[PDB]
C-alpha cells in the first residue's frame, strides 16, 4: 500500500514537470530525481500536453524556473516563518497555480539566500552560481565563515 | 648557394628521402592490445609489405620504433634500453591512447603516462586500438614526414 | 590443376575464401531498404506501469543469522546420520570416441 | 575383458582393481577405527567405506562394480581411497575433534534470488 | 560577448550567439509549444513546453528559438 | 625461505643478527654493482646499516620485527639486482607556504 | 597522370584497377571516385583518384564521400551536398599536422598559439 | 605501538608525520536524504592545486590529494 | 546451486575451526581461523566426497574498519562433484598467515600476488618475492589507504642517461565525483 | 646455466640445452586494473574487462556482466541472451585462431597466418557493424546488450559460416598430418590431469589431459543447455592434442553461431527495468520519468546490494572468473580477476622442464598467454 | 617406462598388420605426401586472386556506428547543440573530458570552455550515448595522427569545427542509427 501510494505520487509530480534535468542546476543533488530513482517507477504513462510557466525576477540571487516547482509551499511558509518579510505566496487555482509576487517585487531579506536551499527542485537556484559546476564534481570543506561574529 | 648547386643539392635530398621513405624497417614494440590490431596492420587485407615496412626483430637493424600498447615502469627501462640501440637515423611512432599520454590508466600506478616521457616520440596514432587504417595512415604520414628532409642541404650550409 | 588431385580443393563442396560484392554485403548499414522496429519493453508493461512487483533489485528476503552453540553442535552431530543415498552425488563423464560426421552426418550445424 | 585406456592420461588401468580396492578398504576401516565414534568423520567414512568394500566384494568384474556403485573408473576409486588413507593419517597426526566448549559458530542463509541465466552449477542426475 | 571571447578566438565567423539572435521569433497560434529542436524529435533535444503570456518571446532553454503568441 | 614469525625477542634478535650477517656478505657484491669506488667507505656503508638497525630500536613486537627483516631482505635483493645561519623556519618560509 | 606510375607504382595498381570501372562521382577537390561491380570482390569494388597524384593524402577525401568511399553508405557525395547545413560550416581542409605551424592547431595556453591565454582564475590587486 | 604499522607498511617517510583531519561529513544542504551521513572520513589537507600552464587544468603534487575522500571510508 | 557438497562437509567436517558459515546463491562461503585454515583444505582436498583438488584462485579484501583489516578469500572448485566453495579467513598487516603451496602448488603465484597487494605474508611459501608491480615497490597498491596514482613516477633524465624515479607530480589531478545518493539506503 | 629473454622476460636454467627450469618474470604489463575498476563506477570498469584478455573482447565482457547480474538479480531477456551467445561464439573463434596462427608462426609456420587474419578481418568487421568499434567493443552490459543487431548481420555471418567451414578445413589439411608439425608438437609439454588439477589449469589446458570437464556444460550460463554442442577432450596431453582440441572448438563454435542464427527470437535487448538498464534515446527525449532514469544512470550507476560472488565462464583461453565484492554503493568495493594464463603460466615451470627451447616456445604459444589477463 | 615401451610394441604390432600397409605407409613416410598436397594448396593460392586492399585509394568498410574522432553538433539554427549539463566527463571512463561553463549574455546555459583529450579517450562512445541533446559524437573520421601531443589534445574550438566540417556525414550515421534506438 505504501509503495503503491509513493509510485502513484511520484508519477502525479513527474507528469507535468518539465524534462529540463540538463539544464537544471539541480544535477545529482535533487530531491525528485534521487527519490523517483528510490521510491517511484521507471517509467512514464503521460505523453500529453505539460504545463509551463514564465519564469520571474527574484532578484540578483535567486534565479527561478517556475516550470520545475512542485509547489510544496516550502519556501512560501518560510518566507513566512524565518525570513518574516511576506512576499513570496501561492497565488492560483488549479492544477495551473504560480508562486511568487503579484507586483514585479525583489525579494529581499538576510536570509534570503536559503529559500533556494530549501528547494527540492531546480525551481530556485543560485544566480552567481547558475551554471557554473554540478554537484559531484565540488569538494566540500566544513568550516566556518569570518564575515559575521 | 647558387641556383645551380641548389638544384643539384635538391635533387640529392629527393633521392635521399625516396630511399628512406620507400624502405623504412620499423621494428614493433607490442605490449598490451595495440599489438593485435598491428599484426592486423601487417596482415593481407592492409599489407604493409608494399610499402616497404617488414618487421625487423633485431633493433638493431630497424628503422623506427614503433610502441604499441601500455607501457609500464617495469618496462619503460626496457624500452629505453632498446631504443638506445637503434641507428643515429631513427623515429618513433607511439599507437594507441596508452602509449600517447596513458590512455584509459592515466590515473595508475606502474604505468608510464605516454611513452613520449621514455623517448622522443615522431608521430601520434589515436585511437584505442587506431584501425590498421589509421596506423597505416601514420605510417604514410611518417613517410611524409621524412619526405621533406634536407640533409644534404644542412651539411652544405654549415 | 595440379590442387584438384588431392586435398579440400578436390572436393565438390569447396567454398571460395573471397566474397563478391554483388553478393557478401548488398545494403550498406547506413542505408538499409527497411525501417527497423526494436522493442523497449513488454506489452503488459506499457499502461500499467507498476515497479514495487517487477523490482528485482530490493525484493530480496532479509539475511538470516543464527548463533550455533556446543550444546546445539552436539544436538545435530548426534541427531545427523549418513546413509549411502544421501551422499552427494558423483559429477561422471567419459570419453566416447564417435566419429565427426555422426552428428547430423556433418551438415546441420 | 581388460579396459584399454582409462581416458585420464595421469590415470594408468590396473589390472587388479578390485584385489587393491578391497585391501585399501580394509586398511581404511581398520585405521578408521582409531577415530573417535562421536565424530561425524568416522561415521561418514565407515558408511560409504563399508558400502563400497560390501558392493567390490559381491561384485566380482570391475565393471559390474563400476555399473553399481555409479562413480565409474576404479582408477578413481583407488585414488580417491588412497587419499582418504593419507587424510585419516593427517587427523590421527593432528587432533581436531571435539568442540572446545563455549564455541560459537554464525550460520548465516540468505534467499536471495538469482536469474536463472547467471553460472550455476546444475546438480548431476 | 566575453564568454565568447572566453571559449573562441577565431574573431572572424559569426558566433552562435549573432546566428541565434538573427534567427526570427517562431509565431504560434496556440498558448503553448512543444519544443524539440528540429523535425526529427528523436534527433533533437528533449521536449519543452513554454509559456506565451508574457508579451516578449520566450527564450525555449534547449535550441532557443524564441516562440512568440500570435495574438 | 620464509619462516614463521618469531615468539621470543632472542629468537628475532637471532633473525636480526642473520640479517645482518647477510648484509655484510652481500656488500662486496653492491661494490662492483654500483661503482662508487671514490667515496663509498665499505665501512661507513656498514656503519650506516648498523645506524639503520639502530634507530628501529623502538619497535618492540617481534611481528614488526620479522616483518620489517622481511622487508629489508627484500630491499637487499633489490640492491643486487641493481634497483636504484637563518633557521629552518626562514627558509621554509621563503621557499613556499606548505611546509 | 600517367607518368608517376613508373615511380609510384601505386597509382600503378590504381590504374590497373580502372579498366572496366565506371565513375560515378566526382567531388570539388577534383577527386574521381569510381565503382566497380560484377566479378569484383568486396573489398575493392568502391575507389577514388586524388587527382593530386605527387602527394596525394588519405585525408583529402571530404565528408560528403568519406561514407561513400568507406562502404558506410549507398548515398554518393552529390546527395550528401544537396543535404549539407547551411548558416554554418567550414570547408573541408586536410590533416596538415606538420605543414607549419601557422597551419597546425594550437591551444589557447601553447606559446605558439598567436594568442596565448592566461589562466589563473583569479585577478590580482593590479595597482 | 602506535606508528610501527605505518612505518613498515612502505609509505614515504615524508608523509608519515601530516596533520590529518578527523571528521564526519555533514549532510548536504541541498536536499533531505540522509543516507550519506553517519561515515567517517581522514581529511589530508592537501591544498596544493594550480593551473597547467598549457591546457589549464588542476595540477597537484600531493598523492593524498583525493585517496580521503574517495577510497578511505 | 549444487550445495550437496557444502552441507556433507559441514555434517563431517570437524566443527572446532568452522567460525561462520553462509549459505548463499552467490556461493557458499565458509570463514574460518588462521591456525586452521591448511588443516581444514588439506580435509577437503584430500577427502572422497568433498573432492576440491583444484584451487580456483587466492583473493584479498582491504577493510580499513575493522582490526584485522585484511580478508583471505580462497575460491575452490571440485570438478569430481562440480560444485564451487569458498574459504575465507582475516589476516593483518604483521601477522604470518599459513600456505597451501604444499597442497595445491598453484598457490604459489597467487599468494605472491596476495603479498605484493597487501602485505599478507605466508609462513611456508618456498618464496615471496613481489611478482606484479615494479622492482623495489615500496608500497602495497591495493591497499585502501594507497593512493590511486601512487607515490612515485618514471622519466627520462638526460644527464644520467637512465630512467629515474621521481615523486608524483602529475598534472591533471584525478576528479573524484561524488555520485551516491543519500536516498540509496 | 642462466640464460635471460626481454613483453615476455624469462630466464632459463639450462645443462646440454635441456631446460632445467623457466622462470617467467610477468610485471611487466601490470597496469593497477583492480585499483581503477575499485576508483570507477560499474560501466565505467565495463572497458577495463574489454582490454583484459584482448584477443577475446566479449567473454570478459559477459563474465563481468554476469556477475554484475547474479549480484543484481535482474532478468535479462531471450534475444540478448542468443546474441551474447553468438558474438561470445565469434570471440571463441578469433581467439583460437590468433592462438593458433601465432602458435604456428612460433614454430616456423608462417602462411596460415594471413589466411586467419583474412577471417578475424572478417569477424572484427563483423563486430564493427554491430557496436562501435572492432577490438574493444563495449557491446555487452549488465542486463542485456548496447544495441540491436544491424539487419543483414544473420546472413553475412551465415555466408562466414560456410566459407569459415571451407577454411578450417583448408587449415587443418595444411597444419595438421604435416611431419614437422608433428614433430613439433606431439610429447611435448605433457600434463596429466593430476598435475592439471593442482595447477589449476582450465578450458583446452585441462581438457588437454582429458579431465572430461568443461564449463559450459557443468555450469551454464546462457541458452548453452539449449545447443547440444560436442566439447572434445584430449587422450594424452600434449601440444598436438590441445591443437586438436582448438580445431574442434571452432567447429563446435561454428556449430552454435549457426544454432543462434536459427532459433534467434524477435524481442528486446536489455532488461525491462529502467532502474538497472538505460532508456531508449527517444524515450528519454519524451518521458519525464525515462529523463530522470538516464540522468540518474550515466551519473551515478545501479546500486547492487552489498554482496561478494565469484562468477566464472569459459573464455577461449579457459575458465576466467571474477570476484566481485560491494558494498552497497555505485562502486564495486573490491573486483579480483581470475584469468586463465595466470595459472598456465605457472604451468610453464613444469610442462618445459628437460626440453628444449624451441620446446619452450612451443609451449608458450600452446598456452597462448596474453599478458594483459596474467598482468590484470 | 615400461608401460611406455610395451604401448609403443602394441601400436607398432596394430599399425603393421600385413605388408601392404607397412608398405603404404613406409612409402608415404619417404615420398613426402603431405608435403606435395601442401605445396599443391600453396600453390593454389599462389594462382589464387588476392585480398590486398590497396590502402590509399581502396579503403576498408565502416559503419555508421563508428567510434572515429570526437567532435561537438550544432542546431540548424546555428547554436551550440551542447548545453552544459557534464554528463560527458560524468560518465567518461577515462576522464578525458574537462568542463567549465558559465551563464551565457542572453541567458542561455553553455560551455564557456569544453577539451578533449584524445590521448587519454579510450573511444568508447560513453559521452555519445549519455548526450541527452546528441551534441557530442563520435564522429567518423579516424586518419587524424598528429605529430604532436599538444595538437592531439583538443579543445571545444576545434570540437566544433570538426563538427560543422563534418556535419552531413555524421548527420547521416546519426539518422541511420536513431533509427537502431
Ligand atoms: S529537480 Fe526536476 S528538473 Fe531538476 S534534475 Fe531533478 S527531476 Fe530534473
Ligand atoms: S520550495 Fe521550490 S518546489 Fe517548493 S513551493 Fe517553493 S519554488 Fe515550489
Ligand atoms: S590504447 Fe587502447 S587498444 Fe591500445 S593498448 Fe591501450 S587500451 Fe589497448
Ligand atoms: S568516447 Fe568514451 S573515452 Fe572518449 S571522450 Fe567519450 S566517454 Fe570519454
Ligand atoms: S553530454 Fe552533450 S550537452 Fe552534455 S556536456 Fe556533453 S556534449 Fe554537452
Ligand atoms: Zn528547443
Amino acid at each position: 500500500v505504501a509503495k503503491k501510494a509513493r509510485e502513484g505520487v511520484m508519477e502525479f509530480l513527474l507528469m507535468n514537470h518539465p524534462l529540463d534535468c540538463p539544464i537544471c542546476d539541480q544535477g545529482g543533488e535533487c530531491d525528485l530525481q534521487d527519490q523517483s530513482m528510490a521510491f517511484g517507477s521507471d517509467r512514464g504513462r503521460f505523453t500529453e500536453v505539460k504545463r509551463s510557466v514564465v519564469d520571474k525576477n527574484l532578484g540578483p540571487l535567486v534565479k527561478t524556473v517556475m516550470t520545475r516547482c512542485i509547489q510544496c509551499t516550502r519556501c512560501v511558509r518560510f518566507a513566512t516563518e524565518v525570513a518574516g518579510v511576506q512576499d513570496l505566496g501561492m497565488l492560483g487555482r488549479g492544477s495551473g497555480e504560480e508562486i511568487g509576487t503579484y507586483v514585479e517585487k525583489l525579494l529581499t531579506s538576510e536570509l534570503s539566500g536559503n529559500v533556494i536551499d530549501i528547494c527540492p527542485v531546480g525551481a530556485l537556484t543560485s544566480k552567481p552560481f547558475a551554471f557554473k559546476a554540478r554537484n559531484w564534481e565540488l569538494k566540500g570543506t566544513e568550516t566556518i565563515d569570518v564575515t559575521d561574529a | 648557394v647558387s641556383k645551380a648547386a641548389e638544384f643539384v643539392i635538391s635533387k640529392v635530398d629527393d633521392l635521399m628521402n625516396w630511399a628512406r621513405r620507400g624502405s623504412i624497417w620499423p621494428m614493433t614494440f607490442g605490449l598490451a592490445c595495440c599489438a593485435v590490431e598491428m599484426m592486423h596492420t601487417g596482415a593481407a587485407r592492409y599489407d604493409l609489405d608494399r610499402f616497404g615496412i617488414i618487421f625487423r626483430p633485431s633493433p638493431r637493424q630497424s628503422d623506427c620504433m614503433i610502441v604499441a600498447g601500455t607501457l609500464t615502469n617495469k618496462m619503460a627501462p626496457a624500452l629505453r634500453k632498446v631504443y638506445d640501440q637503434m641507428p643515429e637515423p631513427r623515429w618513433v611512432i607511439s599507437m594507441g591512447s596508452c602509449a600517447n599520454g596513458g590512455g584509459y590508466y592515466h590515473y595508475s600506478y606502474s604505468v608510464v603516462r605516454g611513452c613520449d616521457r621514455i623517448v622522443p616520440v615522431d608521430i601520434y596514432v589515436p585511437g584505442c586500438p587506431p584501425t590498421a587504417e589509421a596506423l597505416l595512415y601514420g605510417l604514410l604520414q611518417l613517410q611524409k614526414k621524412i619526405n621533406r628532409r634536407k640533409d644534404f642541404l644542412h651539411w652544405w650550409t654549415k | 590443376k595440379p590442387w584438384e588431385i588431392t586435398g579440400p580443393c578436390a572436393d565438390p563442396e569447396y567454398r571460395s575464401a573471397v566474397p563478391l560484392a554483388t553478393e557478401y554485403r548488398l545494403q550498406c548499414p547506413a542505408t538499409t531498404k527497411e525501417k527497423p522496429c526494436i522493442p523497449n519493453s513488454l506489452p503488459e508493461t506499457v499502461y500499467d506501469i507498476k515497479y514495487f512487483s517487477r523490482d528485482q533489485r530490493r525484493n530480496r528476503p532479509p539475511i538470516r543469522r543464527t548463533v550455533l552453540k556446543k550444546a546445539d553442535v552436539e544436538k545435530l552431530a548426534k541427531e545427523q546420520t549418513f546413509a549411502v543415498s544421501d551422499f552427494p552425488p558423483v559429477y561422471l563423464n567419459s570419453a566416447v570416441e564417435e566419429d565427426i560426421n555422426a552428428i547430423g552426418g556433418g551438415y546441420q550445424g | 575383458k581388460v579396459k584399454a585406456s582409462t581416458g585420464i592420461v595421469g590415470l594408468e588401468v590396473v589390472p587388479n582393481a578390485r584385489e587393491v580396492l578391497i585391501g585399501l578398504y580394509s586398511k581404511t576401516l581398520k585405521e578408521i577405527q582409531k577415530v573417535p565414534e562421536d565424530e561425524g568423520y568416522r561415521k561418514a567414512v565407515e558408511s560409504f567405506t563399508k558400502h563400497r568394500l560390501s558392493v567390490c566384494k559381491e561384485e566380482e568384474d570391475w565393471e559390474a562394480i563400476e555399473k553399481r556403485l555409479g562413480c565409474g573408473q576404479v582408477e578413481e576409486l583407488i585414488e580417491e581411497a588412497q587419499d582418504e588413507l593419507k587424510l585419516i593419517s593427517y587427523m590421527i597426526e593432528w587432533d581436531p575433534w571435539g568442540v572446545p566448549d563455549d564455541y560459537e559458530c554464525e550460520v548465516i542463509e540468505n534467499d536471495a534470488p538469482v536469474p536463472k541465466h547467471v553460472p550455476l552449477h546444475r546438480p548431476p542426475p | 560577448s566575453n564568454h565568447t571571447a572566453k571559449w573562441m578566438q577565431d574573431t572572424s565567423k559569426k558566433s552562435p550567439m549573432e546566428l541565434i539572435n538573427e534567427v526570427p521569433p517562431i509565431k504560434v497560434e496556440g498558448r503553448i509549444v512543444a519544443c524539440e529542436g528540429d523535425t526529427n524529435p528523436a534527433l533533437g533535444h528533449p521536449i519543452e513546453f513554454i509559456c506565451l503570456d508574457l508579451p516578449e518571446p520566450a527564450v525555449c532553454k534547449y535550441c532557443g528559438l524564441r516562440y512568440v503568441q500570435d495574438h | 625461505k620464509v619462516l614463521p614469525n618469531s615468539a621470543s625477542v632472542e629468537e628475532a634478535r637471532q633473525r636480526v643478527f642473520d640479517f645482518f650477517r647477510a648484509t655484510c656478505r652481500s656488500l662486496p657484491s653492491v661494490m662492483e654493482i654500483y661503482n662508487l669506488y671514490d667515496v663509498t667507505s665499505v665501512a661507513q656503508l656498514r656503519s650506516t646499516v648498523a645506524s639503520e638497525i639502530r634507530k628501529n630500536i623502538g619497535v618492540s613486537d617481534p611481528k614488526v620485527i620479522d616483518m620489517l627483516l622481511f622487508k629489508g631482505m627484500e630491499e637487499l635483493m633489490n640492491v643486487v639486482n641493481h634497483s636504484k645561519a637563518i633557521s629552518p623556519f626562514l627558509k621554509n618560509f621563503y621557499s613556499s607556504n606548505y611546509f | 597522370g600517367y607518368l608517376r606510375c613508373l615511380p609510384d607504382g601505386n597509382l600503378l595498381q590504381t590504374k590497373i584497377h580502372n579498366i572496366g570501372a565506371t565513375l560515378v562521382g566526382v567531388d570539388k577537390f577534383g577527386n574521381k571516385y569510381y565503382e566497380k561491380l560484377g566479378d569484383t570482390q568486396y573489398g575493392r569494388h568502391r575507389w577514388v583518384e586524388y587527382a593530386e597524384k605527387s602527394r596525394y593524402n588519405a585525408s583529402q577525401v571530404p565528408p560528403e564521400w568519406h561514407g561513400w568511399l568507406h562502404f558506410i553508405t549507398d548515398h554518393t557525395g552529390d546527395e550528401l551536398l544537396l543535404l549539407k547545413p547551411k548558416r554554418y560550416g567550414v570547408e573541408h581542409k586536410e590533416n596538415l599536422s606538420g605543414e607549419g605551424e601557422q597551419y597546425i592547431y594550437h591551444s589557447k595556453g601553447h606559446a605558439l598559439n598567436p594568442g596565448q591565454r592566461d589562466w589563473t582564475r583569479y585577478q590580482p590587486w593590479e595597482s | 605501538k602506535p606508528g610501527e604499522i605505518g612505518m613498515v607498511s612502505g609509505i614515504p617517510q615524508e608523509h608519515l608525520r601530516r596533520r590529518v583531519v578527523i571528521y564526519s561529513p555533514a549532510r548536504t544542504a541541498s536536499q533531505q536524504g540522509s543516507g550519506k551521513v553517519g561515515r567517517w572520513k581522514i581529511n589530508f589537507l592537501s591544498t596544493q592545486k594550480w593551473e597547467n600552464p598549457l591546457m589549464g587544468w588542476t595540477s597537484t603534487g600531493d598523492p593524498y590529494a583525493h585517496v580521503g575522500d574517495s577510497a578511505l571510508t | 546451486d549444487n550445495q550437496f557438497i557444502f552441507k556433507y562437509s559441514w555434517e563431517t567436517l570437524p566443527k572446532k575451526w568452522v567460525k561462520k558459515m553462509e549459505r548463499s546463491e552467490h556461493g557458499n562461503r565458509f570463514d574460518t581461523k588462521t591456525d586452521y585454515l591448511f588443516q581444514l583444505l588439506c580435509f577437503l582436498k584430500l577427502h572422497t566426497y568433498t573432492r576440491v583438488q583444484v584451487l580456483i584462485d587466492i583473493c584479498g579484501v582491504d577493510y580499513p574498519s575493522r582490526k584485522r583489516r585484511f580478508e583471505v578469500v580462497y575460491n575452490l572448485l571440485s570438478t569430481r562433484y562440480n560444485s564451487r566453495i569458498r574459504v575465507q579467513t582475516s589476516a593483518d598487516e604483521v601477522t604470518r598467515i599459513s600456505s597451501v603451496v604444499s597442497l595445491f602448488p598453484s598457490a604459489g603465484w597467487w599468494e605472491r600476488e596476495v603479498w605484493d597487494m597487501f602485505g599478507v605474508s605466508f609462513i611456508n611459501h618456498p618464496d615471496l618475492r613481489r611478482i606484479l608491480t615494479d622492482y623495489g615497490f615500496e608500497g602495497h597498491p591495493l591497499r585502501k589507504d594507497f593512493p590511486l596514482s601512487g607515490y612515485v613516477e618514471v622519466r627520462y633524465d638526460d644527464p644520467e642517461k637512465r630512467v629515474v624515479s621521481e615523486p608524483i607530480e602529475m598534472t591533471q589531478e584525478f576528479r573524484y565525483f561524488d555520485f551516491a545518493s543519500p536516498w540509496e539506503q | 646455466f642462466t640464460l635471460n629473454f626481454g613483453s615476455l622476460r624469462l630466464v632459463l636454467e639450462m645443462n646440454g640445452e635441456v631446460v632445467e627450469r623457466a622462470e617467467p618474470h610477468i610485471g611487466l604489463l601490470h597496469r593497477g586494473t583492480e585499483k581503477l575498476i575499485e576508483y570507477k563506477t560499474y560501466l565505467q570498469a565495463l572497458p577495463y574487462f574489454d582490454r583484459l584478455d584482448y584477443v577475446s573482447t566479449m567473454a570478459q565482457e559477459h563474465a563481468y556482466s554476469l556477475a554484475v547480474e547474479r549480484l543484481l538479480n535482474c532478468e535479462v531477456p531471450l534475444r540478448a541472451q542468443y546474441i551474447r551467445v553468438l558474438f561470445c561464439e565469434i570471440t571463441r573463434i578469433l581467439n583460437h585462431l590468433l592462438a593458433l596462427t601465432t602458435h604456428a608462426m612460433d614454430v616456423g609456420a608462417s602462411t596460415p597466418f594471413l589466411w586467419a587474419f583474412e577471417e578475424r578481418e572478417k569477424l572484427l568487421e563483423f563486430y564493427e557493424r554491430v557496436s562501435g568499434a572492432r577490438m574493444h567493443a563495449s557491446f555487452i552490459r549488465p542486463g542485456g546488450v548496447a544495441q540491436d543487431l544491424p539487419l543483414g548481420l544473420c546472413r553475412d555471418i551465415d555466408s562466414f559460416t560456410q566459407q569459415f567451414a571451407s577454411r578450417i578445413d583448408e587449415l587443418e589439411e595444411m597444419l595438421t598430418g604435416n611431419r614437422i608439425w608433428k614433430q613439433r608438437l606431439v610429447d611435448i609439454g605433457t600434463v596429466t590431469a593430476q598435475q592439471a588439477k593442482d595447477w589449476g589449469f582450465s578450458g583446452v589446458m585441462l581438457r588437454g589431459p582429458g579431465v572430461c570437464w568443461d564449463l559450459r556444460r557443468a555450469a551454464p550460463y546462457d541458452v548453452y543447455d539449449q545447443l547440444d554442442f560436442d566439447v572434445p577432450v584430449g587422450t594424452r596431453g600434449d601440444c598436438y592434442d590441445r591443437y586438436c582440441i582448438r580445431i574442434e572448438e571452432m567447429r563446435q563454435s561454428m556449430r552454435i553461431i549457426w544454432q543462434c542464427l536459427n532459433k534467434i527470437p524477435s524481442g528486446m535487448i536489455k532488461a525491462d527495468d529502467r532502474k538497472l538498464c538505460p532508456p531508449s534515446r527517444c524515450r528519454m527525449k519524451l518521458s519525464m520519468e525515462s529523463s530522470i532514469h538516464h540522468f540518474e544512470l550515466y551519473t551515478e550507476g545501479f546500486s547492487v546490494p552489498a554482496s561478494s560472488t565469484y562468477t566464472a565462464v569459459e573464455a577461449p583461453k579457459g575458465e576466467f572468473g571474477v570476484f566481485l565484492v560491494s558494498n552497497g554503493s555505485n562502486r564495486p568495493y573490491r573486483c579480483k580477476i581470475r584469468a586463465p594464463g595466470f595459472a598456465h603460466l605457472q604451468g610453464l615451470d613444469f610442462m618445459s622442464k628437460h626440453h628444449m627451447l624451441a620446446d619452450v616456445v612451443t609451449i608458450i604459444g600452446t598456452q597462448d598467454i596474453v599478458f594483459g589477463e596474467v598482468d590484470r | 617406462t615400461k608401460l611406455e615401451d610395451e604401448q609403443r610394441e602394441q601400436l607398432a604390432k596394430e599399425i603393421s598388420k600385413d605388408w601392404s600397409s607397412v608398405f603404404e605407409r613406409s612409402i608415404n613416410t619417404l615420398f613426402l605426401t603431405e608435403m606435395v598436397r601442401g605445396l599443391m594448396l600453396t600453390l593454389k593460392y599462389f594462382f589464387e586472386t588476392k585480398v590486398t586492399i590497396n590502402y590509399p585509394f581502396e579503403k576498408g568498410p565502416l559503419s555508421p556506428r563508428f567510434r572515429g574522432e570526437h567532435a561537438l553538433r550544432r542546431y540548424p539554427t546555428g547554436e551550440e547543440r551542447c548545453i552544459a549539463c557534464k554528463l560527458c566527463e560524468a560518465i567518461c571512463p577515462a576522464q578525458a573530458i574537462t568542463i567549465e561553463a558559465e551563464e551565457r549574455e542572453d541567458g542561455s546555459r553553455r560551455t564557456t570552455r569544453y577539451d578533449i583529450d584524445m590521448t587519454k579517450c579510450i573511444y568508447c562512445g560513453f559521452c555519445q550515448e549519455a548526450c541527452p541533446v546528441d551534441a557530442i559524437v563520435e564522429g567518423p573520421n579516424f586518419e587524424f595522427a598528429t605529430e604532436t601531443h599538444e595538437e592531439l589534445l583538443y579543445d571545444k574550438e576545434k570540437l566544433l569545427e570538426n563538427g560543422d566540417r563534418w556535419e552531413t556525414e555524421i548527420a547521416e550515421n546519426l539518422r541511420s542509427e536513431s533509427l537502431y534506438r
